[PDB]
């Protein structure tokens, strides 16, 4: 039983709301932003790159990484969903899968265990 | 069942002045 | 609990009994001419029971033939009750909506 | 459903108007001898009917004629006259007419009284909790 | 593919803004081929629509402010 | 008041003898 | 699934068509007196399905015209318009709570 | 649209205005046996006419006379009289042009509540979606 | 009752056999 | 130009035997003109 | 790009003709009594092409009774009533357009 | 330029019945 | 209704339309 | 027009 | 200008005139303010950068 | 196919930020 269009609405209006969580524990951004924080303490400047362009240059090398996985997203789930081939339960499972894999793919084994 | 007759004048008579026709005065019993 | 059962009472099923009473009695006064009809009513208790019945009027003055026992006047006055009565659960059960929203939106 | 009340109202009030138009060709024709098909008027009464078995609409099934025998005149030198001088007239009776005429008047103003009220309950309930 | 979703839902959008602001300029010259429901129905979309445009935006926006204000 | 069964017709004889 | 078809459902559709309903009903009275002129009436089922997925008929009279051919019921008219008005009312409110709704949706508000 | 109804009824208005016109002329000349255009007046009506073919509104195409011989009366001795010693006089019946007055008046006025009743129609149609 | 053939005239005639 | 015409109220309502209308104007009830 | 002749459209000119439309009007059924008077009437694709780039007499459908005078008043009623409908229709569209333009420059 | 005259019952009246005083009966015309 | 540019007439009402 | 039609002009 | 002229009793000033000018003021001067809102707030977040 | 007026105010209001 698809849900009714206002709370498919009301449910990705959240997503929104949990869009940064998203990008700072499920994505590429964090390793990004350490790495280069620990290269800026490596040599003698404190502060020169600033902290907006450590994150400006993160949010790009984060895009081009996941783009990947957001192609496969939109071509395993918002398309049929935009063309009514799948639910909206089917298209979330089908929108988490790449996402999952791609986690999945760059763990540790004793971190899962 | 259905019942029906003429209404009015004819029927608010006693039975005695025969204006209503005797098988509409049938039907107001009851028919199926 | 805290279910639209105990929020709504019984005034959700009042307004249904008031609209069904208000169909009795417009079948009354339009089949008031029509012979061999007898006057139907409607008992209020009864659909009160079925939420937690359409009987006979017995008459006041004998037919003149027609063996119809419909009173225009009866009618009249029960239809006005009716409609009051009616509008009265609207308000009831309308407020108790307006007190819902209220208490889960705060404002 | 309130929307069940203007039926069995409409088609009340298209009851009485039709006994009225009997009412009226009655009163027209109390006195007319010939006709355009070869029998004496009778006196006209639509049948009303209830399905009973909610609302129940009243129903015209059909116009009855009164069996009451025709209003014979000694009229010996009209045209029609029959071997014994007798021309057959139509079997009204002006007083059971004028009563039909007040009860259908009076029986079809009540129905607009009650589709009228009923209107106003339907309008009620669309503002409700609105 | 991201790039023409984005246009599309935006194209969407303007053709709903256009649509009502024709019905509209169409009813108020006087055209006896409109109905007044169609333009009501046709501005309620386009408002509908600029709503969701709005918020959509704000919540990207309040999202990119959230990261680029993180202490690195 | 109310009741579960049709009430009888009224009866107009020209003679009570003959009901 | 998100779209304003699936959204306002069939309401969209019933607006304009009791709004022609109207009409249909408006111009039989106005022409109750116009002899030679036909009653005429729209039928709904038809009317809304044509309008979901992209011609009014005769009303039979129940009693003879008086000699002008005029078969117009100015007595039922009047209670037609009576109704399809309440129920144009009516749908006017459902659809209107189809924007409300999707608007507080999306607002959150 | 409904401000094509605004169009059907109210030609309707200016329609059955006409046809009251038509009868207060009537009324007014049952017993005028000259006249300024040295023709005897006769019983004037208008006709109604529908263009169908959704609103269809109703126009008043022209008005007519009527096809009722004029009344003759025996007036030897007045100025107008002819040979035979007649006089002709406008053939316009009391019965009718009263029916047409009550019918008119009602016309009009049933016209004005369908009027009123569609601009209610329109303002609610601007009230949708606030 | 919605029928697709306009309805026709009544008549009138002062003879039945003459219509 | 499918119109149907003809005089309103009393004088179209009588029977034809009546023969008031104009025979002109009672032809254009059917259609005609 | 961005200006009021392009954001508010013909709404900002129909308003004001349509209050000229009422005074015709209204001129008409004062002076319905008057004899000599002619009703006059408003042209309103004219004057709202006049507006945007920038007083005929009514045919009477009667001879009048004597007096000189062409307003017919049940057609003004009927045309003012139908009048006053589409200018809070013209007001309704015009203030939409002020709303909906404060809500692009504020953002919410 | 005033159109001008008595409103009403003397205006409505053929002008043989003549209860209009003749400068008044000018003034309609359109010229005072 | 049919506006036109130009001013109507007044109806005129003879009691004999030869004089007029 | 209407063949019978009345003229509103002097005859 | 039309407010004064309108509220001081002219009789060749409409309300409709007055009302489209003060709300066609009243989106100009919050359009100026957003502007200058976002133009001090660009200003303040690039003064407060550590360099 | 131009953006409306709503919509150029809406981008340009973005840019600002």
């Amino acid at each position: 039983e698809d849900y009714s269009v206002t709370l498919q609405i009301l449910a990705l209006m959240t997503m929104l709301g949990f869009l940064p969580a998203m990008v700072i524990l499920m994505t590429s951004f964090t390793r990004i932003v350490v790495v280069m924080s620990i290269l800026r303490q490596a040599m003698g400047l404190q502060q020169t790159p600033s902290n907006q362009v450590i994150i400006g240059i993160a949010l790009f090398l984060t895009f081009f990484v996941m783009s990947p996985v957001l192609n496969e997203i939109n071509d395993k789930a918002v398309q049929p969903y935009l063309n009514e081939q799948v639910t909206a339960r089917e298209a979330f499972d089908a929108a988490q899968a790449p996402m999952k894999a791609f986690m999945l793919k760059q763990t540790r084994i004793k971190d899962l265990e | 069942n259905m019942v029906a007759g003429i209404p009015g004048a004819l029927s608010n008579q006693p039975p005695a002045d025969a204006s209503i026709p005797q098988d509409v005065a049938q039907m107001k019993d009851g028919s199926v | 609990a805290i279910s639209f059962d105990n929020a709504l009472g019984i005034h959700q099923h009042t307004v249904g009994v008031r609209e069904r009473n208000a169909e009795v009695i417009s079948t009354n006064i339009a089949q008031a001419n029509t012979p061999g009809y007898k006057a139907r009513g409607l008992d209020f208790a009864k659909e009160l029971q079925a939420a937690t019945d359409k009987l006979y009027r017995l008459p006041t003055q004998p037919d003149t033939g027609d063996g119809n026992t419909v009173d225009l006047d009866l009618e009249r006055n029960l239809f006005m009750q009716n409609q009051i009565r009616h509008q009265a659960s609207l308000d009831f059960l309308g407020s108790k909506f307006k007190n819902l929203t209220k208490a889960i939106k705060g404002e | 459903s309130l929307f069940n009340v203007f039926n069995v109202t409409g088609s009340a009030m298209s009851a009485e108007s039709v006994r009225l138009n009997t009412t009226s060709s009655n009163l027209a024709n109390a006195d007319s001898v010939s006709s355009s098909a070869k029998d004496t008027y009778k006196a006209r009464h639509a049948v009303f009917g209830a399905e009973l078995s909610d609302t129940v609409p009243v129903k015209v099934m059909g116009i009855v004629e009164s069996d009451k025998p025709l209003s014979a005149e000694y009229n010996p030198d009209h045209p029609l006259a029959n071997e014994e001088g007798y021309i057959y007239k139509p079997n009204v009776n002006v007083m059971e007419e004028m009563a039909n005429m007040i009860s259908a008047s009076r029986a079809y103003q009540t129905n607009v009284q009650v589709a009228d009220s009923s209107k106003q309950m339907l309008l009620r309930t669309l503002q409700m909790g609105q | 593919d991201f790039n023409d979703l984005l246009t599309k839902a935006i194209n969407n959008v303007n053709t709903l803004q256009k649509a009502s602001g024709d019905l509209q300029t169409r009813f108020d010259r006087g055209d006896a081929d409109v109905s007044l429901s169609d333009v009501m129905i046709a501005r309620n979309k386009s408002s509908v629509a600029f709503d969701a445009t709005v918020q959509i935006r704000n919540k990207l926006v309040e999202a990119y402010k959230d990261l680029m204000n993180m202490p690195v």
